[PDB]
């Protein structure tokens, strides 16, 4: 019952809608309590945005035509009100971050352009408010999960290289429109779509014939990046996939090497403070 | 700039001379192309010589048609048409009984020219031949009884040439005398004569009845009924189609009266009955004169019942009024009592409004309102008539089912007779001259002398089931009368043998089915073979062959148990060649025994260069099947015969189960190289998937014609200038 | 190609067979290709073709057949009867849906169910022929 799908999708619609207008009728910046609500607002948006979409409808062109016809694109406007809630939202944004990396990732690389490149500028204006919290220091911490969130949308099977162009070229753009920290944004950015690249490249390659030098090229890449943006989570899972790769064809030095790395990104403390480097296939004390 | 066309060439020939070689211009009169053919051949005495056309016509040549003349034509030289009007009749008095014969026959066969016949005419032609015929009456009848044969063939070919000079209208109406039409009547009262000659008599009977009419009445004072049956026991269909006419010529210009009089001698000699158990049932070549005499008796039939149906009835008839009183009574005999047949009009009147408010009748004081308008006037009250003899069971429940309707939707009897009339008469095209061309016959006019009202009778009956069916309102009058006069074509195309058979093939006729069998058996001839049709599909030929070998490559690459050769002690015969996912490289070996199918694993021999490939030979050119020793295969397997032969020194030969996947890796093999299938399986795909696309395509023109020869390129404008912007 | 006015009057653009060469646009047309046209001409028609709606392909007069019948055949009076030739176009989408349906049909071997489709179809293409025309009860 497809039909039955999109008419309580279209009616989730309009309860959302419904939903925003009341929140702009009645919890402004007055309404500066109980601000925790939008987290789980935003992450039942973007929940009911990541179905229903292109590929999923990509089949045959005549459901397009008819879906179209009928209803039309209904994500493109989800994206839009979720852009303007956040213009208009308030300078609230530093709360949001740790919680709204994750969702706003899958509205990025939506297989379409326009709705991608009208909410590109969120992403600028998370920027500058970023920085704006963190001018007393750095601001890596929206980049580090950023990239995370990144790699485990591309092994979801949603990464493209044409909108790695659009995402630069829309950067520099931004970049352009800002001042001496342009640097540093398109640095970053840079670092970002190259990742993004690489991962592609994997990803176009897991899929054809086993080479075995491509996709190490492009794990030592995400390597590299990780140690220059002082993550280690990404990169030691990484490693641990070269490892076993290179148990698999039998390669003992490679795989020292990379020990070594872990070694040498493993510091003496004995407090597993951070949980991440620990496995979570079995569950023991897993004492250092 | 055209080259000139002033210069021709042409050859003269000459009976029993080689011909000569002389240019001629046909826009010079025929005066000085005479001039110049004389000067160029020194012949003297211009005005006996002449030119004529070697062809098949063997005409001379005329002012008005002229044009035939051709080069790389044969034309012969003849004798001036004067000198040989002359020697004619010079030899018409000869004392040669073969140069008559001859002399006659050249006459009549070079009697088709207009102004040679004026010519002939002028030096009293006519006159000598009715003098000659006149006082020839006892002089043949000595010799008679010795050379009728050849008198009468002279006699025919004489008809002939006074059968065009009619037609040429060159003879004058006042000039034909009586002599003539005794002749003709003694011709045909002798009984020895032959078919030709009734023929030739019969055309001429028909002829003067087409020439006036006073000669029409004396002509029918000598015929009779019982004489032009014997002339259809005849199965000749020429002497028939000559008799109808003639028969039809009689209904011409005579009076309605005797139309009507002579209408009721062939219905008491039951003509039509004789006419089927001897037209009808013969299957010979039937001719589209007799096709005509079919369609000109239809239009007698219809003006025998025109005459008395095109007067209007008098509603102020008193007889008419007693006539539709025992039709009602005899119609309505479930309502009315029988005791009103004795009593008074006002329960007439009474009987009149109760029976026509359920008929759809508005005025209930004047009931024969309805009667003055024609067709079909009294017809109906015909129609009627014959219901009540011979349908009282379904009259009587047609009565009572009429009165009975209650879903206000009563259909007038009168209306309906009156449009069904109408449709009829411009189907038919009752009213109009027969046509010079059409040949349309129907079969069934000639069951019977009534079968125009059977017919009509059948029709009425099939549109009442319909209707009853149907259950129709008044908003599809446009859908009655078109489906009405769709299922009238329908029937009459079938062309039907028998009344009762033609009825029940009404109903046994399905929903179209002729029309869809047809297309599709076009269709089909036109994939076996045609201009405009066949090559659409050919044409278009760039993914179905790709995606079947891609479907080959699938099953490569998901693959199957193969088997060894040769597998008698302790050696494996289950095994696996699996095609790489990138379609490039065979992973195949010595295996175990897996009855599940293949293993993935590395195989024993995971390199196969299909890149070095040299081709794959099948049949009995396998180098394996050719052991002298002790690997000798079975017969049984010489289906299952496949190598992928490579190095030159190596074979690589492996044993089918049977033949369809045999095929299948053939195909395989073939495709791998880029070349035809040699399966039986993919011939009976290739069929079927072409042959669905182009139904699949067919949809577009559906209810449209495809027209065969390629549609012209009309002009466009130059220039590119959008009135309307694009996108 | 001047003088191109917008119609709504040529939704079924219908071919004839493969059309000539002529064209850099136009290729061997197929007999179920509808043309999209939005301009008019005297005679000829420029519209976009159902196999490719982004290209545009010029179509002479003679090789259109004139069919003034919209998507909605009721509004013109095009239906033989109301309410049927819906059922005749959504008939039309279910083929085109078909089309696909046997190009998928052959990457998995189906074999049963592809002869029971290839069955159900031909029923259904008999009493599409059957029911072209309307002259059957309301039953």
């Amino acid at each position: 019952w497809m039909v039955m799908n999109m008419t309580q999708n279209r009616v989730f619609l309009r309860a959302i809608n419904q939903f925003a207008e009341v929140l702009t009728r009645f919890f402004m910046d007055q309404a500066s309590f109980e601000l925790q609500l939008w987290n789980n607002y935003f992450h039942l948006a973007v929940a009911f945005l990541t179905h229903e979409s292109l590929q999923l409808e990509t089949f045959s062109q005549a459901k397009r035509n008819k879906i179209v016809k009928k209803y039309g694109d209904m994500r493109k406007e989800i994206g839009f009100r979720i852009r303007d809630m956040w213009y208009n939202l308030g300078p609230h944004k530093i709360k949001f971050i740790p919680s709204m990396v994750g969702p706003i990732l899958e509205v990025t690389l939506t297989p379409e352009v326009e709705l991608r490149k009208a909410t590109i500028p969120i992403f600028f204006d998370m920027m500058q408010c970023e920085f704006n919290f963190s001018g007393n220091g750095n601001f890596h911490m929206f980049e580090n999960e950023l990239i995370t969130k990144l790699d485990q949308e591309v092994e979801g099977g949603r990464g493209d290289e044409q909108y790695k162009v659009l995402l630069e070229k829309l950067l520099l753009e931004h970049c352009r429109k800002h001042k001496y920290l342009s640097s540093s944004g398109e640095v970053f950015a840079l670092l970002v779509s190259s990742l993004l690249e690489n991962l592609l490249d994997y990803r176009t390659i897991i899929m054809q014939d086993e080479s075995k030098e491509n996709r190490m090229s492009c794990t030592v890449n995400v390597l590299n990046f990780y140690k220059e943006k002082k993550r280690e989570d990404i990169y030691i899972r990484y490693l641990y996939k070269l490892r076993d790769l290179h148990r698999d064809c039998e390669n003992y030095t490679e795989a020292a090497y990379t020990l070594l790395l872990h070694a040498e990104l493993l510091q003496w403390s004995d407090k597993p403070c951070v949980p991440h480097l620990l496995q979570r296939d079995s569950y023991y004390v897993y004492t250092q | 700039m055209p080259p000139p066309a002033d210069i021709v060439k042409v050859a003269i020939e000459w009976p029993g001379a080689y011909p000569k070689l002389m240019e001629i211009d046909q826009k010079k009169p025929l005066s000085a192309i005479i001039k110049e053919v004389c000067d160029g051949w020194s012949l003297a005495n211009h005005e006996y010589f002449a030119l004529q056309h070697a062809d098949s016509s063997n005409f001379y040549i005329t002012e008005k048609n002229r044009n035939e003349i051709k080069n790389g034509t044969i034309l012969r030289l003849t004798t001036s048409p004067a000198q040989n009007a002359q020697q004619l009749h010079e030899r018409i008095q000869s004392s040669s009984m073969d140069a008559k014969l001859e002399a006659l026959k050249d006459l009549a066969s070079l009697s088709r020219d207009v102004t040679f016949a004026q010519e002939f005419i002028n030096l009293d032609g006519i006159s000598l031949l009715t003098q000659m015929v006149e006082s020839g009456t006892e002089r043949y009848q000595k010799l008679q009884k010795i050379m009728k044969p050849c008198f009468g063939d002279m006699l025919s070919f004489t008809l002939t040439a006074f059968v065009e000079l009619m037609d040429h209208g060159i003879v004058s109406w006042d000039t034909f005398s009586v002599a003539f039409i005794k002749k003709i009547a003694s011709f045909v009262n002798k009984s020895a004569i032959d078919i030709s000659i009734l023929q030739r008599s019969l055309a001429i009977l028909e002829s003067m009845v087409l020439n006036s009419h006073d000669l029409y009445q004396k002509v029918a004072q000598e015929i009779t009924i019982g004489q032009l049956i014997p002339h259809l026991q005849g199965s000749d269909q020429e002497i028939q189609t000559y008799t109808i006419a003639v028969i039809n010529a009689l209904f011409l210009k005579a009076p309605d009266e005797r139309r009507q009089e002579m209408a009721n001698i062939l219905a008491q000699k039951q003509l039509r009955s004789i006419i089927l158990t001897h037209v009808i049932r013969a299957q010979r070549a039937i001719n589209n004169e007799m096709a005509h005499q079919l369609y000109v008796l239809q239009v007698l039939t219809f003006n025998l019942l025109e005459d008395r149906m095109m007067t209007k009835m008098d509603p102020q008839d008193q007889a008419q009024r007693d006539i539709i009183f025992e039709l009602r009574r005899i119609a309505f005999d479930a309502e009315s009592e029988p005791n009103n047949s004795s009593g008074s009009m006002e329960k007439r009147k009474s009987m009149y409004t109760r029976d026509y408010k359920k008929l759809g009748f508005i005025n209930h004081v004047n009931p024969a309102m309805d009667f003055t308008q024609t067709p079909p006037g009294m017809l109906a009250l015909d129609n009627m008539l014959y219901f009540a003899k011979h349908h009282q069971d379904a009259y009587i429940r047609i009565v009572l089912e009429n009165s009975s309707r209650e879903d206000k939707h009563e259909c007038p009897f009168g209306r309906s007779s009156i449009e069904l009339t109408k449709m009829l008469c411009e189907i038919l095209k009752v009213g109009e001259l027969p046509s010079e061309t059409c040949n349309d016959f129907h079969p069934m006019f000639f069951t019977h002398d009534r079968s125009f009202e059977e017919f009509f009778c059948i029709c009425i009956q099939l549109l009442n089931k319909t209707w009853k069916e149907m259950r129709a309102t008044s908003e599809d009058f446009n859908k009655v009368m078109q489906v009405v006069k769709e299922q009238v074509m329908r029937a009459l195309t079938t062309k039907p043998s028998s009344l009762d058979q033609f009825k029940s093939k009404l109903q046994n006729l399905s929903y179209t089915e002729i029309l869809k069998i047809r297309q599709s058996e076009r269709m089909n001839q036109e994939d076996f073979q045609s201009r405009p049709i066949l090559e659409l599909k050919e044409k278009i030929q760039p993914e179905i062959l790709e995606l079947i070998k891609q479907q080959r490559l699938n099953r490569l690459v998901e693959g199957t148990c193969f088997r060894k050769l040769n597998a008698r002690r302790r050696q494996d015969k289950f095994w696996y060649c699996r095609l790489s996912p990138n379609h490039k490289v065979l992973h195949y070996g010595d295996l175990e025994e897996s009855p599940q199918g293949e293993v993935p694993h590395d195989s024993l021999q995971d390199k196969l260069p299909v890149a070095d490939i040299k081709a794959v030979v099948t049949g009995k050119d396998c180098p394996h099947m050719k052991e002298k020793g002790a690997l000798k295969q079975n017969k049984e397997v010489l289906e299952l015969a496949f190598s992928i032969l490579y190095d030159s020194n190596c074979q690589l030969n492996f044993i089918a189960p049977d033949k369809h996947e045999y095929c299948i890796w053939t195909d395989g093999l073939n495709a791998l190289l880029g070349k035809d299938m040699m399966s039986d399986l993919t011939r009976n795909d290739l069929d079927t998937l072409l042959s669905m696309e182009i139904k699949l395509r067919l949809l577009d023109l559906e209810n449209i014609q495809i027209p065969d020869a390629p549609p012209p390129i009309p002009k466009e404008p130059s220039n590119y200038d959008f009135v309307y912007d694009c996108n | 190609m001047a003088r191109w006015i917008p119609t709504k009057r040529q939704k079924y653009g219908v071919a004839i067979y493969n059309y000539n060469a002529s064209q850099d646009v136009e290729l061997s047309l197929q007999i179920g290709d509808t043309v999209h046209i939005l301009e008019m001409y005297e005679g000829w028609y420029r519209g976009y073709t159902l196999q490719n709606k982004s290209k545009k392909g010029i179509f002479p007069e003679t090789y259109i057949h004139l069919k003034e019948a919209t998507v909605e055949d009721l509004g013109q009076h095009e239906t033989v009867i109301p309410g049927e030739l819906p059922l005749v176009q959504e008939l039309t989408s279910t083929l085109r849906e078909w089309a696909v349906i046997w190009r998928k049909l052959y990457v998995n071997n189906k074999l049963t169910l592809f002869r029971q489709l290839q069955q159900m179809t031909y029923s259904l293409i008999e009493w599409r022929s059957q029911i072209l025309s309307g002259t059957l009860p309301k039953d």
